[PDB]
RNA sequence: AGGACCGAACCGACUAAUGUCGAAAAAUUAGCGGAUGACUUGUGGCUGGGGGUGAAAGGCCAAUCAAACCGGGAGAUAGCU
RNA sequence: ACACAGGUGGUCAGGUAGAGAAUACCAAGGCGCUUGAGAGAACUCGGGUGAAGGAACUAGGCAAAAUGGUGCCGUAACUUC
RNA sequence: AAUUCCUUGUCGGGUAAGUUCCGACCUGCACGAAUGGCGUAAUGAUGGCCAGGCUGUCUCCACCCGAGACUCAGUGAAAU
RNA sequence: CGAUGUCGGCUCAUCACAUCCUGGGGCUGAAGUAGGUCCCAAGGGUAUGGCUGUUCGCCAUUUAAAGUGGUACGCGAGCUGGGUUUAGAACGUCGUGAGACAGUUCGGUCCCUAUCUGCCGUGGGCGCUGGAGAACUGAGGGGGGCUGCUCCUAGUACGAGAGGACCGGAGUGGACGCAUCACUGGUGUUCGGGUUGUCAUGCCAAUGGCACUGCCCGGUAGCUAAAUGCGGAAGAGAUAAGUGCUGAAAGCAUCUAAGCACGAAACUUGCCCCGAGAUGAGUUCUCCCUGACCCUUUAAGGGUCCUGAAGGAACGUUGAAGACGACGACGUUGAUAGGCCGGGUGUGUAAGCGCAGCGAUGCGUUGAGCUAACCGGUACUAAUGAACCGUGAGGCUUAACCU
């Protein structure tokens, strides 16, 4: 219930060769402020679809 | 003979007058329009491709809508296959309805069952279940030995370990067709039919007479 | 198997499932917006909304059916008179859901649930 | 549904009486012995009724010759010839399954007499 | 439905107060008996001047079961006590001739036709 | 009255499972016994290695006991690895 | 060895149901276990259920389940009484 | 017999049927009267057996409430 | 011997014919019914118990049959430790003794988070030579092959009689599987009612929190079994053991050397799921795009500008889809979810009031109120408008046919 011969580096990253990540690739902008915010979230300053709804 | 396609819309009972309670199944058979007839001179074998139901405008794509466009038929929800029995003849665009199955007595209904999930071996292959309180510890439901000792030295291929149970395609046979109603387009056949109340079915006449 | 069952279990025992929603819907009325996770606030809707249909249909009795529920004397007083004929007009759905980012700690995607209100 | 429900109402019979739980109905069933198509009846206590329209049935318990048979009848089937209440009982529970556990005097109900 | 080891009672008056099921006939590993099934029993308790006693391997046929018989329409027939009626070992044609408690219609075949003669009901 | 009876604190340890790279260099949660006594316990002394204690297992003497533990003969002796 | 489900001896010892300090819930007085957020599969772990049956399971009724209290009525072979 | 090779000894009760068992035959492989003999109601966190009550232990398990198993992020070993 | 865990009970099985049963055939001291032995045949099936530490063994009762043998006398990085095989103890026995026993009795830790083959599955990269779509053929590879019992044929045929049939038809059962919830049930710590002791909201009333859901009786959707429909061929090809016809060689006799025929559950088909990563990567109907411009070792080229198609994916509400993904549905050119409305169903007479009554509580309004998921409608909020990835008619060689 343990290893029996040492895995190499070449068998190591080939388990990691699916372990990459995918960042965002979209990042829409605001109708009023034109600020970068996540798709279907709200802005850092608080807009969504041309509506200030943070109440800040 | 050709089969036909429609959804499955649940189970009910159909009461004969003597007192038998046949547990019946409803199948809603639309217009089944023929979309492309294939043949030996161009495909090595002959069959038909059927299309059924209504689908919206802004979903069917131009690689899909083009093969719909060659008939003059409407946007159906999928494309299945039925082999010609080398006698019967059809044309592109021709609708074939539930009154096809008027003189059949038995049909072979086939479709996709539910997805039972990643199910244990007690559940999936019906291994018989061991003891649970005699002093037994940490093997209450799990399968057990999966093969012989050193001299096989492997596992045989196909030894009944757990798998994601269900959702393949399951074919039931010798189903007595109960009622052939043409106006409400509902087909009634005896027994227990795979699928949910709404899934996809393939009902075709029985090879097993 | 979860075939057409309802509910979110949200790892918490079944006392802690409803009797948390006791308090958040007991908090949704007072200052009317909160900040909480997405899969809780998607479940807060289906409990705070039957406190509303009761509150647009006023009597002695269904005041007490919203006291047998959320158990706050000030919320039900804030119900039926501050909210009641404020949303007694149209058919249902007295909540807005606009998702609001991530926690600093643990990526628990927080969301805003707010009442369809506060034009101030 | 509406689709399958439309099939359900075209054998569902039109006027059955109302029985509650706790009543003492008489349900005469059809039975066939060889060639004869004859009637046999049941004189018991209705203690549960399960409503699903075409799928409705009810459990009527009679104390026969030494034991209490408990028989059900699917309410819209052609097996049942007639339904008639003898005396009505003022129960509180809606499906009395605890009347298999009392015999003699305690298994009486009351009369409703509303 | 009744399977092995079951302390069944007995509906006729042979001697059998309480009998026990041990080897359910008819099948190669049939576990389950019922609406007309033949089981093999012995008596555990008798009356003094009975035909039988405790300790005789006998063959019986079920009528009552506490789970109940399925009718072809969906009606169920639940009793509150199991019963089977004692027969010969091989010349079946029963020992006892007056039966307590009713039966169900599902025997009705050419071999047990005494039971409608000794039926009190149904 | 009583090494009576039932039973908590307190005493302990008969069964079952968890655990057994443990929460812990053998305990924990449900059940099991004495519980006014041949009991239980806190502080304070005495018994020291062929020696002690011991309702006796060779059990126990600082997480180690058919002869403790540290140092010293001593780099014992090693027909054997 | 550790911010460790393990041990450490006296004292104060509230209300109401209860024989009682056990238990069930609260005053006062302190805390929420120093990873959370989702998912709702096999799968162990701690469990509530249950059709007909009733030890056929099994080395073995170990484990589950069952009973259970204060009063009156009433109780044996044997017996050191 | 907690003393027994042949041995599951030979009978009887119990079970449908009993290498376990309960009362005995006496030919103790190889009991025996303070390395104690026999009987003994109480008593035992005792050994074997037995009916009742009882229940998913079983025939054959199926849902369910929860802590992990699994996903996303933070910290991050192990024998080997 | 710097470790290879040992009888046995589960669970899981799988292989071989020397076949226990089913099927085919020969022979008989084969009249019939039952048998017996010799072959052919491994497709499938292949008891529960009482007892025993159990394989081993007996009896009971089933069964169409309860075959045998291999896999460390199969299976502990799967379980139980009863068996002997630690130390405690005892009887007997042998020895003066310390103490030993194919001589029995009692008690006595079974650990390990899967790196690598292997296996039921399951996703990603990318390939198949322009790109995408959706659908299929079928090379190939599994599954699945069980078995009485009654009746008619006919109480016949064979037999003095008792008895008592083959191929052939029909129906109902057993066992394993495949689904399916429509009924019969169970489940339903979200439900509706009861209720025990307690605590609070100021108190009565009414409600809620705690107590293994506190303990309870019922219960929808779904999850499922004991519940109920289906499943094992019929038919075909080529062969066994055999049965052959017509004949040879050996003028005749002979089932064979030439040749033509039936003939089994086995061997390929038949039926069913997987299946073109079948790298030999294939057919099929198709949908999308036809600007400029230096260089060159003119190499199947790189380069910059301008664009970025059909579509895929991304994020989104989610799904009888689900481990995360994948796969399905929809995305305001709107019924995808939670809602609301209509209802179904469940539990069964809300609360308040009025009166009856000293009261606990009873009757009227009231088969009310309340209802999680289910069924049929409606946009009430939430499923942004974009950007992203992918492309600009698609290598060369060789005829058949067209300029």
């Amino acid at each position: 219930a343990v290893q029996q011969n040492k895995p190499t580096r070449s068998k190591r990253g080939m388990r990691r060769s699916h372990d990459a990540l995918t960042a965002v690739t979209s990042l829409s902008v605001d109708k009023t402020s034109g600020e970068k915010h996540l798709r279907h979230h709200i802005t850092a300053d608080g807009y969504y679809r041309g509506r200030k709804v943070i109440a800040k | 003979m050709i089969g036909l396609v429609g959804k499955k819309v649940g189970m009910t009972r159909i009461f004969t007058e003597d007192g038998v309670s046949i547990p019946v199944t409803v199948i809603e058979v639309e217009a089944n329009r023929v979309t492309q007839v294939k043949d030996l001179a161009n495909d090595g074998y002959r069959a038909i491709q059927v299309t059924t139901g209504a689908k919206k405008a802004n979903r069917v794509t131009k690689p899909e809508a083009g093969h719909f466009a060659k008939a003059g038929v409407e946007a159906g929800r999928g494309l299945w296959e039925f082999r010609l029995a080398e006698g019967e003849e059809f044309t592109v665009g021709q609708s074939i309805s539930v009154e096809l199955f008027a003189d059949v007595k038995k049909v072979d209904v086939t479709g996709t069952s539910k997805g039972k999930g990643f199910a244990g071996t007690v559940k999936r292959w019906n291994f018989r279940t061991q003891d649970a309180t005699h002093g037994n510890s940490l093997s209450h439901r799990v399968p057990g030995s999966i093969g012989q000792n050193q001299t096989p030295g492997k596992v045989f291929k196909g030894k009944k370990m757990a798998g994601q149970m269900g959702n393949e395609r399951v074919t039931v046979q010798s189903l007595d067709v109960v009622r052939v109603d043409a106006e409400r387009n509902l087909l009634l056949v005896k027994g227990a039919v795979p699928g949910a109340t709404g899934s996809d079915l393939i009902v075709k006449p029985a090879v097993k007479a | 198997m979860r075939h057409r069952k309802s509910g979110r279990q949200l790892n918490r025992n079944s006392s802690h499932r409803q009797a948390m929603f006791r308090n958040m819907a007991g908090s949704l009325v007072r200052h009317e917006i909160i900040k909480t996770t997405l899969p809780k606030a998607k479940e807060l809707r289906r409990v705070v909304e039957p406190l509303i249909t009761l509150a647009k249909t006023d009597s002695v009795a269904n005041r007490r059916l919203a006291f047998a529920r959320t158990r706050d004397n000030e919320i039900v007083a804030k119900l039926f008179n501050e909210l009641g004929p404020r949303f007694a007009s149209r058919a249902g759905g007295y909540t807005r859901i606009l998702k609001c980012g991530f926690r600093a700690g643990d990526n628990a995607p927080m969301a805003y649930i707010e009442l369809v209100d506060r034009s101030e | 549904s509406n689709i399958i429900k439309q099939l359900e109402q075209e054998q569902m019979k039109q006027d059955v009486p109302s029985f509650r739980p706790g009543d003492t109905v008489e349900v005469k069933v059809w039975v066939v012995e060889g060639s004869k198509k004859r009637l046999q009846a049941f004189e018991g206590v209705v203690i549960a009724i399960r409503n699903r329209g075409l799928h409705s049935a009810f459990t009527v318990r009679k104390i026969s010759n030494g034991e209490g048979v408990e028989r059900v009848f699917q309410t819209h089937s052609p097996v049942v010839d007639s339904i008639s209440v003898k005396r009505r009982g003022a129960v509180r529970k809606a499906k009395l399954y605890y009347l298999r556990e009392r015999t003699g005097k305690a298994a009486r109900i009351k009369e409703r007499l509303n | 439905m009744i399977q092995e080891q079951t302390m069944l009672n007995v509906a006729d008056n042979s001697g059998a107060r309480r009998v026990m099921c041990i080897k359910v006939l008819g099948g190669s590993h049939r576990r389950y008996a019922g609406v007309g099934d033949i089981i093999k029993i012995t008596i555990k308790e008798a009356i003094p001047r009975g035909k039988v006693k405790k300790g005789d391997v006998l063959k019986a046929v079920v009528v009552r079961t506490k789970k109940g018989v399925r009718r072809p329409d969906g009606s169920v027939i639940r009793f509150d006590g199991n019963a089977c009626v004692l027969l010969n070992n091989n010349s079946e044609q029963p020992i006892g001739t007056r039966i307590f408690g009713p039966v169900t219609r599902e025997l009705r075949s050419e071999k047990f036709m005494k039971i409608i003669s000794l039926a009190p009901e149904v």
